[PDB]
């Protein structure tokens, strides 16, 4: 049972906490959605090997530039999180936290993962975004991000609904295992 | 952590917390904020329990079945007396709080109304004057104390055998030596979070509002002078690296 370190980093709204919390719970919470994560070991098999995987928040960190990079020491793989009903989270990545992991975790693979899916197929997502001249992220706007940042996959999950968040973190099992 | 407090802050919320024919008998809102308070108390809890495991069992079981130099033990563990005295006052007063909130002939039916006058004084004056200063000294050192732990365990067997064997039981898989550390120093970044939390729920009342609105603004003036003192440690990092 190999020990490996995950982290995930993003803004703000980008929704990591609640990846993390219905991860660890392996349920959506049905009476009360936690403010915060602290940290879990999870038990996790994937393709055969068996590893402790550690999980990791910086919610919280995003403003305190000398107090954030605490986080990253020792860490295998790196989740680099955006909101599908955010295309500015999106923006974000390549020009605020593609420099900041690759400077603290150099050689550390980076899985982009896009949180909220189940919002592009949402009637007041679509509204809202229309008044500032905007549309939900698409899925060849985030795989295009992913290829120009470097990234090792490009992944989509809903922590809502559950679709897709048990393979984001047995893909990336897999990412710190190599 | 004591046995009264664990069940105390068994439930997942307040809401599973109190006892369902007190819970029926509030509104909507008021359970709202309860929650999030609860949160902040079970999390405090938690927090108080880490820094007890990095006191009682991982420093002072060094200390009395190792053979280091008391300055090793020092650099795995700084300021955790300190810390360890600051939120266990921090703790007391809030589990206080809840038990002068109880029923009579009750031990779980609770509502804490006033809270922000408690955040106001934990978060200013010397209070906040010994977290600040205790913060920037720790997350300073929190790399140096890494690499000697990463140290000790690759060239020390007996050291291999301690942690092993006090780091077994399965209660003890989220808090390792580094585990520790890094739950210590991503602690004072979660009180925003919680307050602003509790700060979205507590309209009703205009005095707890403005309390709660102050106290946030007090953890955030804490956070940016914890945050503008630190500058990490290295150990055998020369005067000129320190300069340059
Ligand atoms: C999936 C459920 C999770 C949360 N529920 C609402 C709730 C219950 N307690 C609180 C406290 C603060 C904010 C929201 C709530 C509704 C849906």
């Amino acid at each position: 049972a190999i020990r490996k370190k995950l982290v995930i980093v993003g803004d703000g709204a980008c929704g990591k906490t609640c990846l993390l919390i219905v991860f660890s719970k392996d349920q959506f919470p049905e009476v009360y959605v936690p403010t915060v994560f602290e940290n879990y070991v999870a038990d996790i098999e994937v393709d055969g090997k068996q590893v402790e995987l550690a999980l990791w928040d910086t919610a919280g960190q995003e403003d305190y530039d000398r107090l954030r990079p605490l986080s990253y020491p020792d860490t295998d793989v790196i989740l680099m999180c955006f909101s599908i009903d955010s295309p500015d989270s999106l923006e974000n990545i390549p020009e605020k936290w593609t420099p900041e992991v690759k400077h603290f975790c150099p050689n550390v693979p980076i899985i982009l993962v896009g949180n909220k899916k189940d919002l592009r197929n949402d009637e007041h997502t679509r509204r809202e975004l229309a008044k500032m001249k905007q549309e939900p992220v698409k899925p060849e706007e985030g795989r295009d991000m992913a290829n120009r940042i470097g990234a090792f996959g490009y992944m989509e999950c809903s922590a809502k609904t559950k679709d897709g968040v048990r393979e984001v973190f047995e893909m990336a099992t897999r990412a710190a295992l190599q | 952590s004591m046995e009264m407090d664990e069940k105390d802050f068994a439930a997942d919320s307040w809401s599973l917390a109190v006892d369902s024919s007190f819970l029926q008998q509030h509104k909507k809102e008021v359970m709202k904020q309860q929650d999030v308070i609860y949160e902040l108390i079970q999390t405090e809890l938690h927090h108080v329990r880490t820094l007890k495991i990095m006191t009682r069992l991982f420093r002072t079981g060094m200390l009395e079945e190792l053979h280091l130099e008391p300055g090793v033990v020092q650099g795995l563990f700084p300021c955790v007396d300190e810390l360890s005295d600051i939120h266990t006052r921090f703790l007391s007063q809030l589990l206080e709080r809840r038990r002068q909130a109880l029923c009579p002939g009750s031990t779980r039916n609770f509502v804490i109304h006033r809270l922000g006058d408690l955040l106001i004084s934990q978060f200013s004056g010397p209070s906040a004057e010994q977290m600040c200063k205790t913060y920037s000294e720790f997350c300073s050192r929190h790399s140096k104390a890494l690499k000697l732990y990463k140290e000790l365990y690759a060239r020390d067997k007996r050291f291999q055998q301690f942690i092993r064997k006090v780091t077994r039981p399965a209660v003890l898989k989220r808090h390792g030596v580094q585990e520790c550390i890094l739950l210590v120093t991503q602690r004072i970044t979660k009180y925003p979070l919680l307050i602003s939390r509790i700060l979205q729920h507590s309209h009703g009342i205009e005095e707890e509002r403005q309390d709660l609105t102050t106290a946030l603004g007090l953890v955030k003036e804490l956070l940016s002078n914890v945050d503008e003192g630190i500058y990490q440690l290295e150990k055998g990092a020369r005067l000129q690296e320190i300069y340059n």
